[PDB]
């Protein structure tokens, strides 16, 4: 049981007691245009689907 | 209606447990990946703990308890009584034991050699190895907890043999601590020779390794025991043995309540515990291991099956004399 | 403002459309002339989703009406609420289909969409944003099975990325007007399996069973046959009307209920059914009721099969910490009957208004692998007529050859076993 | 003075980030018109309040937050709400039509079309920071836009803002209020995104909440009022340090230090005490002893699991109101035998202990019993994995059929992103397994 750095102030006051010793900007836009690709090239084949 | 699952299709118990809950016409067994059930009867190695009391409007009681297994493993029940308070390592009902890892190799040294300045040892685990010589154990093990081996065991006349004691317990939601007032004990048929026939009593030793000479299966109930000890002793098992046996089983419960308690937890627990005994010529009781997932005796099946129905389950899930004695024991 | 656009077509359509718009309004304090006259402010909450607002603070309907005879459109007009509708959304021809699929989907039907479409994209253009269109038909006609179809592959092509929601009544031999009627009720299923987002399959077989048996009806009419579907229509969009959580607009209702794209037919059940009426129902009643078969207008059995999802709405003023007890109850009592592999499949609302003449209501919405036996019983009866290739002249007579035929049962003979498979997951 | 920006993502983000900013003016003697009697810096200044609010010259104090929402209606709340007047229009951003539960929508689909949108209008506010510490993140694990754009801003401002911290308060499914059956794929599915771009997460499980609320404060059928006023208030303790004067805890790295040695493991694990329902007449005022024992009370976590089957990292120990060092020390020597606590060997077993004198602060009208004293207690424990294995099952059991899967797949995620996904979440759940058996 040890109490150290004990601070204290007007609000209140803290201490410790101790018991025992990324991706790019570029990255981010491929994989949302690779997604919207893949949604534009599924909606094209069912255009393609209702227009036969 | 209640709600049940089976995911341990090896326990002899609760299988019959099963049968009973269904024997009620209130109780309906699912698939046992069924999440919505009100009782498991779970698997005894890794059980999804983490995956209970998560349900709305389902109260789920388990038939284990998180954490048991530190009372129910040889180097776990070791390292426990050592390090409790509780029990602390002045234990008077615990065989000296070291935990041996293939470590408390020096200190076994330091008693061994102390005792040859009786000093025979038994080396186990979780395959036993019997010897006087240190070297032969420690050698045993690397290629385990060493354990003292009581060379002066109670011996049952006729037949000058050795036997232990088996007890179940069962711990309820609440934590109470229920002894089932029938145990067994399970006798050597062969002398006690100071070979291991004679010395180890497990069942299938006896039964592979005189079987059956003197009892049923080397399995002598209570009441014949009770009325030995009357006739060779003039006592009872009640004073010389059954004191001791109460004593130990609430020490070991106790000792983990605060850690495996489920007073309140988003779930509940109880489990049966198979507690074995050993006896010495002075009618001491020694604590041997806990057994976590225990079998029972034949004939023993039924009333015990039906009393877990009873305190355990039904107590949680009531349906539309006690065979066990209340080991009253304090928060 | 997340709008829908209703669009009615053919007799059956048109008479189930109008009747819905009666209850709805009501629901809403809208009167016959389109005047507000409500006293809760629930009322008008999202009275955007099915109302438009006009000068002098009036609510029209965002309701199309299709027909290829002016029979029953001439009806609607002088019914309870004709004045309410907006006239140029009346959209009508004078042939008929002569329930005839071809002719609703191929001949006269064909001559006729393009008019609906221009409604349609009227409607749609105001909208501040679309959700998407529910329709109210029949399979069994001409013009609510073939051409309502053709409305819903054209409204697809426009609109592909718009939820696509039907309410349609699946034809009966106890409440028939045609031997045709498994003809044209299997064409329209494949439509239905492509290019819809979530059906409501209203069986008239139920609802005939519901109104003799139940409701003790010795008679039943087709009005009384509409009144349950009336009352099922209000409460299954009782999510979309008013103010909650749980499926609040279609899409969302779409991705709770359907786990397979195909796999989008729903059962619908209401409770309670009672005849001839003042006594309150207590919460495990109407639970009790609304899972069981009576009150479901699917003909189908629900342990005949196993639930994927449920939507179950609760309307009334009624304590939620029993409704969430009660519907807990269900699904625990009968575990054996929810797929394990979808946890939580059970979704509960509860909607503070009633509907009229009720203090409190349950709306069930299930999407259950035995409606399979509803796809049986109709590939059953087409399948006794088309290997004698009975009545096949009057679709031939339209342009149609037998290929059609085989490849819209083969289709649905694919649906059936696919609901069988996930039935034994 | 270092500023904190708070982004509120989705319906539960905005609706609990309403619910701190009305205990936040409470707690600073703030009106809702933005007026601060106590500030005599009229415009200017750089108090421990200045962290969370900014000045303007006619002494409003607007708060340096952002809410986003791909569906207006939740956000107009605020808009006409009582603190209406605390924020301006630029700080309010909705969408109109929303995700539909669904990940994929709310990541790629509308995520992409509003994501420039958002991070402008987090620049106006990082560019009235002379210091930026990080950002705080509201969201929902289960919602569209919560998991879904959330996922996509945290990697973006780690992009822009690449030096500094991110912290996140995660709302963690519970069927008991959820409203969507495919909320386990978009817990896991942000949980992998999002996972390297968070330097620390406290995750409230609307399960822990909902059963605190009926239990604590005698409610039958708590609604999310009852469920966010709550949340609020450990929010509130947890971001205290920051808005108060103190010592500990007093910028967004410190969370960093004091409870994630290992990042990944960044979980902390909340339990709060005293719940006193307002209803009781009088209430028997617990102790510092009283409470700090309740903090190893599974029944008072944000997380329903088992710390004594779990192995500890760091503790930390948020007092407000009347506590002194003495009786803490006191509390902690008590509790440190009796109660099962289990440390690793490579970290120190020691508290790091805060004390606010000001009590909690109770929303007038509110289910919450005003207290003397209260404590929050920040624990890394491994036994908060069981949250990770219950809903990891969950998608395993979804998954194995692939249902639902095609309206990811519909909006132009790929299908290996779930298995991508998933295998992190098993790595996740190794690491802990690692760390505490
Ligand atoms: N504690 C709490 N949880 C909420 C609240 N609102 C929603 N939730 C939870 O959030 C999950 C749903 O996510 P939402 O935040 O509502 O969805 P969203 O972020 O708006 O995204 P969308 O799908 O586009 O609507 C469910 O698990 C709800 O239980 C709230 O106010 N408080
Ligand atoms: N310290 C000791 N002193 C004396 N005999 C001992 C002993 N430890 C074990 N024995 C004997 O050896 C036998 C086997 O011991 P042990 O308990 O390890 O086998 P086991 O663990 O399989 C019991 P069970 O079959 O109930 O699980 C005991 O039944 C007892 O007769
Ligand atoms: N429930 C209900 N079913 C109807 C109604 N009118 C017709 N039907 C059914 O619809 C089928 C006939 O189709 P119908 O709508 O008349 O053809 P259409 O006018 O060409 O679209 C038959 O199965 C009828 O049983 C009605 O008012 N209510
Ligand atoms: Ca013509
Ligand atoms: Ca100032
Ligand atoms: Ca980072
Ligand atoms: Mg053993
Ligand atoms: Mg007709
Ligand atoms: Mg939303």
């Amino acid at each position: 049981m040890e109490v150290i750095e004990l601070n204290k102030c007007t609000s209140g006051q803290s201490f410790e007691v101790i018991l025992k010793p990324d991706p790019s900007l570029e990255e981010i836009q491929k994989k949302l245009e690779a997604a919207e690709e893949r949604r534009k090239y599924q909606e094209a084949e069912l255009l393609k689907h209702l227009a036969e | 209606m209640y709600t049940f699952v089976v995911r341990d299709e090896n326990s002899s118990v609760y299988a019959e447990v099963s049968r009973l809950l269904l024997a009620t016409g209130q109780w309906k067994r699912l698939r046992k990946d069924n999440p919505r059930f009100n009782l498991m009867l779970g698997e005894r190695n890794r059980l999804p703990f983490g995956r209970l009391g998560h349900e709305p409007g389902l109260v789920q009681l388990v038939n284990y308890y998180r954490g048991a297994d530190k009372l129910c493993r040889k180097a776990s029940l070791v390292k426990l009584i050592k390090t409790s308070p509780e029990l602390s390592e002045s234990c008077t009902w615990f065989p000296e034991s070291y935990v041996i890892y293939p470590d408390e190799r020096e200190v076994f040294l330091a008693a061994y050699n102390r005792r040859r300045e009786g000093n025979v040892w038994i080396a186990k685990s979780s395959g036993i190895l019997i010897s006087s010589e240190a070297s032969e154990l420690l050698d045993f093990i690397d290629e385990h907890v060493i354990q003292k081996y009581l060379e002066k065991p109670l011996l049952l006349e006729p037949g000058h043999r050795k036997f232990d004691i088996r007890s179940w317990v069962l711990v309820d939601h609440l934590y109470n601590i229920y002894l089932y007032r029938e145990g067994v004990l399970r006798t050597s048929s062969e002398p006690y020779n100071s070979d291991k026939t004679c010395h180890l009593t497990n069942h299938c030793i006896q039964k592979e390794y005189n079987y059956g000479r003197y009892e049923e299966g080397n399995e002598m109930f209570f009441e014949e025991f009770n009325q030995y000890l009357m006739d060779a002793l003039n006592t009872t098992l009640e004073n010389s043995i059954l004191l001791q046996i109460k004593h130990i089983i609430r020490s070991c419960l106790m000792c983990i309540e605060p850690a495996i308690s489920t007073k309140h937890l988003h779930y509940q627990s109880f489990q049966l515990f198979g507690f074995d005994f050993m006896v010495d010529e002075e009618l001491k009781v020694w604590l041997i291991e806990v057994n976590g997932a225990p079998a029972c005796a034949q004939k023993l099946y039924a009333e015990l099956c039906q009393g877990i129905v009873d305190v355990a389950i039904s107590s949680v899930f009531p349906l539309a004399t006690s065979i066990f004695i209340k080991l009253h024991h304090h928060h | 403002m997340r709008e829908i656009v209703h669009i009615q077509a053919g007799q059956c359509g048109n008479q189930i459309g109008a009747k819905f718009w009666e209850v709805i309004s009501d629901e809403h304090g809208i009167d016959p002339t389109g005047s507000y006259h409500g006293d809760s402010d629930l009322q008008l909450e999202r009275i955007n989703v099915y109302y438009n607002e006009a000068t002098g603070n009036k609510y029209v309907p965002r309701a199309i009406l299709v027909d290829l005879e002016p029979g029953t459109m001439d009806s609607v007009r002088s019914g309870p609420f004709g004045q309410i509708f907006r006239p140029d959304n009346f959209v009508f021809g004078q042939s008929g289909a002569g329930n005839n699929w071809a002719k609703g989907h191929y001949t006269e039907g064909a001559e006729l969409v393009d008019s609906v479409l221009d409604v349609v994209r009227k409607e749609s253009e105001s909208c501040d944003c679309l959700q998407g269109f529910q329709l109210t038909h029949s399979l069994g006609g001409g013009t609510g099975s073939g051409m309502g179809t053709l409305l819903i592959s054209k409204i697809r092509e426009e609109y592909p990325d718009r939820i696509m929601n039907t309410f349609s009544v699946m034809p009966s031999p106890k409440v028939s007007d045609t031997v045709v009627e498994p003809y044209n009720a299997t064409l329209s299923v494949h439509q239905l399996v492509e290019n819809t987002d979530e059906t409501y399959c209203i069986d008239n077989e139920a609802l005939y069973d519901i109104c003799f048996r139940t409701l003790k009806l010795t008679t039943p009419t087709y009005g009384d046959l509409n009144h349950l579907v009336s009352a099922t229509m209000s409460g299954v969009t009782t999510c979309l009307r008013f103010p909650g959580q749980l499926n609040a607009d279609l899409r969302k209702l779409a991705v709770n209920m359907v786990p397979f794209p195909r796999l989008h037919f729903f059962m619908p059940g209401f409770a309670p059914l009672t005849s001839r009426q003042y006594r309150a129902l207590t919460v495990p009643e109407l639970t009790q009721q609304m899972f069981d078969s009576k009150n479901m207008m699917a003909a189908c059995d629900p342990r005949h099969g196993r639930y994927l999802t449920v939507a179950a709405i609760f309307r009334g003023r009624m304590s939620m910490k029993e409704v969430d007890e009660q519907m807990l109850n269900v699904q625990n009592k009968n575990s054996s009957y929810f797929v394990e592999w979808i946890p939580n499949n059970v979704k509960t609302a509860v909607c503070d208004i009633p509907p009229r003449g009720l203090k409190m209501s349950a709306t069930f919405i299930g999407n259950s692998t035995a409606i399979q036996e509803l796809f049986k019983r109709i590939s059953e009866q087409f399948t006794a007529m088309f290997r004698r290739k009975a009545f096949l002249h009057w679709y031939t007579g339209e342009g149609m050859d037998e290929m059609e035929f085989t490849e819209a049962e083969s289709n649905m003979n694919d649906l059936v076993s696919e609901y069988q498979q996930y039935q034994d997951a | 003075m270092r500023e904190c920006i708070s982004i509120h993502v989705g319906q539960a983000g905005v609706q609990i980030g309403n619910a701190c900013w009305e205990l936040y003016c409470l707690e600073h003697g703030i009106q809702p018109d933005g007026q601060m009697p106590s500030d005599k810096t009229i415009g200017g200044g750089d108090d421990s309040f200045n962290t969370f609010f900014s000045e303007t010259g006619a002494g409003k104090h607007v708060p340096r937050a952002v809410f986003v929402d791909l569906e207006p209606t939740v956000i107009d709340e605020v808009r006409t709400g009582t603190y209406r007047q605390l924020f301006h229009p630029e700080q309010l951003i909705t969408g109109k039509e929303d995700a539909a539960n669904n990940y994929a929508r709310g990541h790629y689909t509308i995520g992409k079309e509003i994501i420039d949108l958002v991070l402008d209008r987090i620049r106006k506010l990082a560019d009235q920071c002379t210091g930026l510490q990080g950002f705080l993140v509201f969201h929902s694990f289960g919602g569209g836009t919560g998991s879904g754009f959330t996922s996509l801003l945290m990697e973006r401002l780690s992009v822009d803002y690449g030096k500094k911290s991110k912290l996140e308060f995660s709302i963690y499914p519970a069927p008991q209020v959820s409203t969507a059956v495919v909320e386990p794929y978009n817990s896991i599915l942000t949980t992998h995104t999002t996972l390297e771009h968070s330097d620390c997460a406290f995750m409230v499980d609307n399960e822990a909440i909902y059963d605190i609320c009926r239990r604590n404060l005698d409610i039958e059928r708590p609604t999310y009022t009852n469920l966010n006023r709550l949340i609020s208030q450990i929010v509130s303790s947890i971001t205290a340090s920051l808005r108060f004067d103190g010592a500990l805890n007093v910028d967004l790295t410190e969370f960093q230090t004091n409870l994630v040695p290992y990042p990944r493991i960044h979980f902390p694990l909340a339990t709060y005490a005293p719940v006193i329902s307002a209803e009781k007449a009088y209430h028997e005022q617990l102790s510092v002893a009283e409470i700090t024992n309740a903090c190893f009370e599974p029944a008072n976590q944000m997380v329903k699991c088992d710390p004594r089957h779990g192995k500890y990292m760091a503790c930390c120990l948020l007092y407000r109101g009347d506590v002194v060092p003495k009786d803490v020390n006191a509390a902690i020597a008590t509790i440190k035998t009796k109660r099962s606590i289990q440390f690793v060997d490579w970290c120190p077993t020691g508290f790091k202990v805060g004390i606010n004198y000001q009590p909690p602060t109770v929303v007038p009208g509110g289910d919450l019993a005003k207290v003397q004293r209260a404590v929050c207690m920040l624990s890394n424990t491994t036994a908060i994995a069981e949250a990770w294995a219950r809903l990891d099952h969950k998608f395993d059991l979804m998954y194995a059929k692939r249902a639902f899967v095609h309206w990811y797949v519909g909006e132009g995620m790929e299908e290996g992103e779930f298995s991508e996904a998933r295998e992190d979440m098993a790595a996740l759940e190794k690491d802990y397994e690692e760390v505490g058996v």
